[PDB]
DNA sequence: CTTCCTCGAAGGTTC
DNA sequence: GAACCTTCGAGGAAG
C-alpha cells in the first residue's frame, strides 16, 4: 500500500500530527482509552489513513463500518457488543447514519451502557447492559452538518487541511519510486504546483504522465516533457480542470462577469446544478476566483487577469 | 420468563418476530439471565470477520 | 460524576435557583407535581443539568428525548403512555418539533387527556385517554420562536445568563478537584477568562491541558504552562475560536468592515447560518466585536485593534 | 372544579349567554336538537369551557374529538356512524381539518346523509348513509381559515369578548375559594388589573402568588404579600414586562417620542423584526401607550406618566 | 317541503330559469337526452336545488354521488356501466375529483365509450365499453379549478346571481308556512332587507326570530316582536354585524376616513389580518361602504351618512 | 358524421395539412411505414380528428388505446403483440403514461424489438414496421428522450372567420337546419376561433328557433337568440363585460391588482385568472404590468368611453 | 463512416480521441489491461459507439449491460465470470446501480477478486473467487450523485462535446449515401447549421428535406430546393422554431425586454407553463438569448441584434 | 460432498437468490464431487 | 411527485 | 431619504 503506518512516516499535517501524539501517549501513561475523536475536512486529504495510524500507535485492533452500512439499532448494538476493551471503532460519514440510530449512540458514548426499555401500559421495564471501554473515531466532510448534540460528545477535534508544496513534492517523489519512475526534482515540483493540494490528485496525474513519457519521450520525466503532457491532459497551470475553465470562460464572455444566477449558468454548461455547487464552486471560492452575492455569482479581478482578458 | 423478555427486547431493536424467535430459540441455557441471553443471541448472529 | 446533584452543588444562576427553590418547596407541602417549566438561553449554559437537579429535588424519575427525534404524532402518544405519576419529561429543542406533533401537547398539558384514532379499517374508532399527572420541562434557544398557543401553557419561565469570572473560576477549581490534579489560583483565573463564559468549554479545555502538563511539563498547571498549552490549541489570547477569526478576518477584508448580511456571509465562509447566528454571533455582540445595523452587522474598532488591521 | 359547569356559575359573556339561553329553552319545548353552533375568538377566553356547559344544559352525552386527530375521510365516517339521536359532537380546533375531509360535512350538516364506496372492487356502488339528529359544536381560534360554504351552515355564531375589571375580579375570588386561600378584596383587584383581561393569565399569577404567600408569607394573600411576590415575577402595575418597559423608555429617551420606524427601533433594542410587531406591539397599541402614524409610531402622554418623565 | 320541486315553486333566477325551460322543452320534442349542464356561482344561491328540479322536469331518475367519494378510476368505471338510457348522473363538488380521473370522462362525454384494460398478465387486453345516452350534471363553487378540456365539453353553463328585495320577501312568507307561524308582511320585508341577498341567510334569521317570538313573546311575529328580536341579534337595518360597525366607526373617528392599511386597522380592533380580509371586508366593498385604493382603505360618503357624521 | 373522414373534408390547418400530405405521399411511393407523429396544441382544434384522417389516407387499420388506461409494462406488451405490418397505434393523452412505461416504449420505437422482465420472467419480442401517433395538450410533460424519437411534429393553430363560416354551414346541413349566409357569419365572430365552440352555439340557437320560431334560422332569429344567451358581438360573456366596465369606471383604467378586482365583482381569485382573463389578454383588451393590469385603448373604443391617457 | 471500427473512422470528438490513443498504446506495451474509464456528457452524443471502438483498438471482446438491468449482486457476479482476460465490460447509467451491488464492485475493480462472506458467529467463513483482469467502462449523464469511493476507482475521465459545423456536415454527407440521393456541399452546410449540434437532429431534417425533394422536385437536393424545403418548415438559420421566434418578439415588443414572469409570458403565446420552461427555454439559454432572474426572464443584447430591432440600454 | 453442497448453496443464497431457487440451481448440477468453487462457478455460468 | 403559501424584492406616494 | 402600502415572482416543504 502507499499509505503510511506510523507518525514518523506520515508526511504533513504537522499540527494534527503533533497534537495527537501528546494525547495518545498521555492516555497510555494513565492506562485508559483515548477520548472520542472527530476528523473533518475536504475529501482526499488523508482522514481514513490517519485512523489506521492511531490504532497502530495505540496498539489496538481497529474495527470499521460506515454510516450507510447501519440500518437498524440492532446493527449498532451488535457491533458494540463484539468490541474488546480499548478497541477503536471507526465510522465513516458519521453524519449520514439515520437519526433513529443516533439515539442509542448517545448513551454509549456518554454512559458506556445502554438500557432497552420494553413493555407498554401496565407493563414497563428496561434492561441495563454494560459496554466495554472504547473510543469512537468519526470522519465527515462538513462539521456543521452533524447533529449538534452529537458534536458535544466528541472531545478532540482534528481539522485537516491542504498540503503545501514541500510536502506534495516529497509525496510525488516517494510514489515515483514505487512505480520505478525516473523523475527529476524539478518536474516533481511542476506536478505538485498543479495538483491543487490533494495527494489523491497528485498520484493520479503521475500515472497519466507516465504513459505519455513512455511514448512521446524516452521514459525519463523531464520538466520540459511534464509541461507538454499537462497541456495534453487539459490541466491549467493553476490546476483548473476542463470544467473549471469552462465556468470562468462562460461568465466572462457571455455575461461580462455577472451577476448571473446558478440556474442560468447550470443550463448553459450542460451540468447538473447539484454538481456545480458541490464539486466545483468550493475550490473557486476558497481560492478567491468567484464571489457569491444575493444577485448571483461574480468573477473577481484575479480571474479576469488569469484567463487573460482585459478587465473593465 | 426470560424468553418473553429477550424476544420482546430483540423486537424493540427491530428484529422481526420470525428472526427474533429463531435467534432466542437457537440459544438455550436454563441458568442464563435475560441479559446474558440478549448478549448471546446477538453474538451468535453477527458475522465475525478478519 | 461531574454533573451536580443538588442546588447546594449548583454554582451560579442564583436568580433562577432562588425562584425554583420556592416553587419546588411549595410543591412538596401539597402532594402535587411542579408546573410545566420552560428554560431558555444560549447553548451550554447548564439547562439540561438543571432538569436533573429538579428531578432529584422532587424525588422522581427523569425521561429524556429531543424534538427532532420525534417523527410523527404516534411517537409522542407512545411516550406519554409510559410515564409514572409525577415523572418529569424533558424535551430539548422543543421549538423544532414538527407541527403535527406539537398539536397534541395542547390538550395533554392543560387537561391531561388525549384523543387519538385506534385500530384500522372496520375496527377504527376514537378513544379518550387519561394521562397520569406529569411535568414537562422544555428547553429552547429562541424565546420568541415558539407558537402563541404553546407558550401560553408553560406556567414557569426561566432565562439563563452567561457566567461571571468568580463563578467560572470556582467551576474550574471544582472540576480540577474531581480529577486528581493541582492547579494554582492564578492559572484557574486565566483558563476561565479564556473560556467564553461557558461551563462546557471550561471543562473541555481543562481536560486537555491535563494531558500536556503530564507529558510536556512538570505535572502541575501554572500560568506559564497554561499560556503555552492554550497556544498549541487555536484558542486566542482572548478566547476567540478559529471560526470567530474567519468571521472577523472576512468582514474586514471582503467587505471593508461591512455592513453585510449574515446570510451571504455564512455562505462565503462555508458555515450554516443557524449555527453561526445561535452560537457565535451572540458572544461577539455582547462583547463589542460586532455591532448591529439595519443594513446588517458592522465590525467595530475593537476588532481592528485586535486583528492588527488599520482602522482607515 | 376550575371549569364552570352551568350558566349560573359561568361569570361574564352576558351577550353570548343571553342568546344561548333563549335558543336552548326554545329547542327543549319543541323536543328537537339544537342548531349547529360555532364558537370563535381570541385564545383563553372560555370557548372550550362553554362547549361543555351547553352539553350539561341540554342534558345529553358529549362526544369529543379534535381537528388534528382526523386524518382521512374513513375516520370521519367512522365517528359519525357511532352517533345516537340528539348526541352532541364537539370538534375542537376545527380549522386544522384537511379540505378534502371538511367537504364531507356539507351533506351531513344539512341533509343528514353521506355517500360512501363499498364492495370488494369487482362489484362496488355508492350508497346513502343516514344519520340520526345531532348537533355539531365547533370551536376555533381563527375563523378566517374555514371555507365559505362551511361557515354558512353553522346556525348560531358566538363571538367572545375580553373581560372587564368587575367581572375579572370575581373570577379571582372564585378560584381562591377552590384553593382554600384567603384573599383580601383589595388584593383581588391588584391581580385583575395585571391579567390583561384574560382568565387564563389571572389563574397563572394567582397560583404563583399562592406559593410565595405560604413559603415565606403567613398563608394569607394580603395587600403587601401580593406586591412583594409580583415584584419578583417582574410584572409592572400595568402588566408590562421588561421588554414592554424597555420599548417605551427607548422611544422617550433616544427619540423624543418619535416618530421612529420599525426597523430603526428594532436595531436599537436588539429585538427581532417580527417579534416586536407580533409579540409585543399589539397590547401596547390597544392600551394606548403607542400610536401608529403615517410617519412612524409615537408614544402618547399615557406612556410618559407611567415612566415618570416630563411630558411636553 | 323546504326545497322547491318544480319551476312553478322556484322563485327568481329568471335568466337561468328561462334558458333551461327552452332547452328542456326542445329536448322533449326530439325525444333525446338533455345536454351536459354545469352549474356554478356563489354559495347558497340554489345550485343543488336546481339539479333536482331539472331531473323532475325531465321525468327521469336521478343518481347522486360526490367528488370526495370518487378516489380512483375503478370507482368511476363502476358508477358508469350502471347507467340506463336517459339517466341523469349528478356529481356534487366535482372540482375535487383527481385529474387522473377527469381524463376518463373525456371519452364518455364526447363519444360515450371508454377504453378498459381487462384481465391480468397475459390475459390483459383493451376493449371498448359502450355507454347508453345520458346527461352529466355538475355543481361547483370553484369552476376555475377544472381542466380546460373538461370545461369545454359542458354544453350548458349556468351562473347564479343574487336575489332582490321582492323575491326574498316572498321566500320568507313561503318558509313561514312550512313552519306554522303567522308573519305580518311588514315584518317579512324587514327580515329580507337584512339577509344580504342570500336565501340561506333569510331562512336562518326567520328560525332565530321564531325562537324569541315563542319564548319572549306570544308566538306570533309582528313589527313589534321583529324589531325587538333584531335588537338582540344586533343586526342593523343594512345587515351590518357588530364588528362591521366597529370597523367603520374606527375609520371615521381616528383616521378621518383614511387612507389606512389593513394591518394598522386590524390591531386597533383586536381582530386578526385573515378574518378581516376574508369575512368582513368583502361585503363592505360589494355594497360600497369602503373603497380600496393604492394607498389604503377609504370610507365613502355613503358610510358617513349611515353613521351620522359630517362628510367634511 | 361530425368528424371529417379525408383531407378533402378537413377545413383549415393549411400548415399542418399541407405538411402531412407531402410526407404521406412520399411514404406511399416507397411502400414504407409513416414516421412517428406527435400532435399537440390547445383544446378543441382537431388533434383527435386528424389522427383518424391519417389512418384513412394511408389505408390501414387503426389500433386505439389511451394513456390513462395503460398502467403497467405488462399492459403495453400485450397491445404491441397484436400489431401487424403497417398497423397504426394511436395513444391519446400520452402525457399520463407511467415513467416505467415510457422507457420501454422509446426502445421499441428505435429498434422494433423488446426485451423486458415482467414469478418474474423475461420476454423478448420482435415488431414489424409500425407507426405510433401521439396526441397531447401538455407536450412539455413528456420525457426528453421520448420527444427526440418522434420524427414529425404538428402544432395546431386557431382558425379564421372564413374557415369557421364554412364549418357552420356544413354542420347546419347535418342537423337539417336552414341557415342564411349572413346569419352564419354572426356565429363565427362569436366562436372565439374554435370549432367546438361554433358547434355549441349552433345547437343552442337551433333549440330557440324550434320553440320560439318556425324552425328556420334567419338574420332576425339570430339577433333574438344571441340576446338571450347574452353573447356580445366580440364573444364577450356577461362576466367579461363586467370586468372591463368596473376597471374603466372605478379605477380609471387601472393599474389594479387581481385580488382587488376579484372582490369587487364577487368572484373567486382563481376563477378570474384561470377562466376569464386568458381570452381578454390574447385579444388585447387587458395588459399585465409589474404594478397591476390596465385596460387598453381597444377596450375604451369597444365599451364606448372617451379615452384619456 | 457511420459504423466505425477504429479511431481513424470516428468523426469528431478529437480531444477525447487523441487522449485515449496514447493510453491504449501504452497499455499495449505491457501485459496490463487499460485503466477503468468514465465518460461524461449530455445524452445523444455517441458514448456507446466510442466504447465499441475502444474494444476493437484493444483487440478485445465487448460485453454490454445497464444499471437498471442489474438488481442483485448475483446478476453482476454472473456476468464477471463471462469476461475473458482483458475483456471490456460496459455499464450504461452506472449512477442508478443500487448500493447493495455498488459495495461488491469495489473489490472486483481494486483487487480483481470477490469475497462472499457466509455463516455467523462461530460459523463465519468466506469463499474467494479469482477473476481475470478486465477494464470497466462506465458512462453517466450525471456525475454529482456518484459516491466518492466509486469515483476514486476510475482513473481516466473523458468529456464529450457537441459536434462542430466542419464535422457535423460530414455526418450529413455520409448519411446521404445510405439513402440514394445526391446532396451539394453548400446544401449540406445549410442543414448542419440548423441541427443544434446533435447528429440525431440532423438526420430528422435530412429525411424531411428528402421527402420534399422527391415530390416537389427532381429527386435531387440542391441549394435551390433546400431553401424551399427550409421555408416550408419553420426552422430559421439559427435553428429557432416558429414558437421560439414568437417568444422573443413578444418579450421585446410588449415588455421592453422584461423582467417578465413565466405565467405572464405563457398566457400571451397560449401555451402551458411546463411547455415553455422545458421545451423552448433550455435552448434559448444555451444560445445566450435569455437569462433567469429572481424577478423573471430578461432578454439580452444578443437577442435584440438577432431579431433585428434597435436596442437601448 | 454435503459440506461443499451446503457451503456452495449457502454462498449462492448470500448473493440474493431465494433458498428454494438456490437449492434447485445447485441441485440441477450433475457433478457432486467438485468443490464449492466449481459448483458456484458452474451454477452461475449455466444460469446465465 | 404536487399544491400551496411565504419569503423576498421594487414601484409609487408622502412628510 | 426615511417610512408605508401594495403587488408580483420564484422557492420549498407538507402533503
Ligand atoms: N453550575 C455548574 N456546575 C458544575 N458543572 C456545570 C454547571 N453548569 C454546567 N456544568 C457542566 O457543563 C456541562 C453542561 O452541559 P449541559 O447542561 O447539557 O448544557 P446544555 O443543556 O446547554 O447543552 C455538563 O458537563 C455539566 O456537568
Ligand atoms: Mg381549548
Ligand atoms: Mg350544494
Ligand atoms: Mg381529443
Amino acid at each position: 500500500t502507499l499509505r503510511p503506518q506510523y507518525f514518523k512516516e506520515y508526511i504533513g499535517q504537522d499540527k494534527v500530527k503533533d497534537q495527537l501524539k501528546i494525547f495518545i501517549e498521555a492516555a497510555k501513561l494513565r492506562d485508559e482509552a483515548l477520548d472520542h475523536t472527530l476528523l473533518f475536512g475536504p475529501p482526499g486529504l488523508g482522514k481514513t489513513t490517519m485512523a489506521f495510524v492511531i490504532a497502530n500507535e495505540m496498539g489496538v485492533n481497529l474495527k470499521q463500518t460506515s454510516g450507510p452500512a447501519i440500518e437498524k439499532a440492532g446493527d449498532l448494538v451488535a457491533i458494540l457488543n463484539d468490541l474488546e476493551p480499548g478497541d477503536i471503532l471507526f465510522i465513516d460519514e458519521i453524519h449520514r447514519m439515520p437519526m433513529a440510530v443516533e439515539e442509542v449512540l448517545y448513551s454509549a458514548m456518554e454512559d458506556y451502557y445502554i438500557d432497552i426499555m420494553i413493555g407498554a401500559g401496565e407493563t414497563s421495564r428496561s434492561v441495563h447492559l454494560d459496554l466495554p471501554p472504547f473510543t469512537l473515531v468519526g470522519a465527515t466532510t462538513r462539521a456543521g452538518m452533524l447533529s449538534n448534540p452529537l458534536r458535544a460528545r466528541f472531545g478532540i477535534n482534528g481539522h485537516m487541511e491542504y498540503y503545501e508544496l514541500p510536502d506534495l513534492t516529497e509525496i510525488v517523489e516517494r510514489t515515483s519510486e514505487i512505480f520505478e519512475m525516473t523523475i527529476t526534482p524539478e518536474a516533481a515540483l511542476e506536478l505538485a504546483r498543479r495538483s491543487r493540494g490533494t495527494p489523491r490528485i497528485a498520484n493520479r496525474l503521475l500515472k497519466r504522465v507516465r504513459d505519455y513519457a513512455q511514448i512521446m519521450g524516452d521514459g525519463v520525466i523531464d520538466d520540459k516533457i511534464a509541461d507538454q503532457a499537462l497541456t495534453m491532459l487539459d490541466v491549467d497551470h493553476e490546476g483548473l480542470d476542463y470544467v473549471d475553465q469552462k465556468i470562468l470562460r462562460t461568465m466572462i464572455e457571455m455575461y461580462g462577469g455577472g451577476p448571473v444566477g446558478l440556474g442560468t449558468l447550470s443550463v448553459n454548461i450542460a451540468e447538473e446544478r447539484e454538481t456545480v455547487e458541490d464539486m466545483y464552486e468550493p475550490y473557486l471560492i476558497q481560492k478567491g476566483f468567484i464571489m457569491r452575492t444575493r444577485t448571483g455569482r461574480v468573477a473577481t479581478a484575479k480571474a479576469y487577469e488569469h484567463m487573460g482578458y482585459d478587465y473593465t | 420468563d426470560a424468553e418473553q423478555e429477550a424476544v420482546a427486547a430483540l423486537v424493540a431493536l427491530g428484529y422481526k418476530p420470525q428472526e427474533a424467535s429463531r435467534m432466542v430459540s437457537k440459544i438455550a441455557r436454563p441458568d442464563a439471565s435475560s441479559e446474558t441471553l440478549i448478549r448471546d443471541a446477538l453474538r451468535a448472529a453477527l458475522h465475525h470477520h478478519h
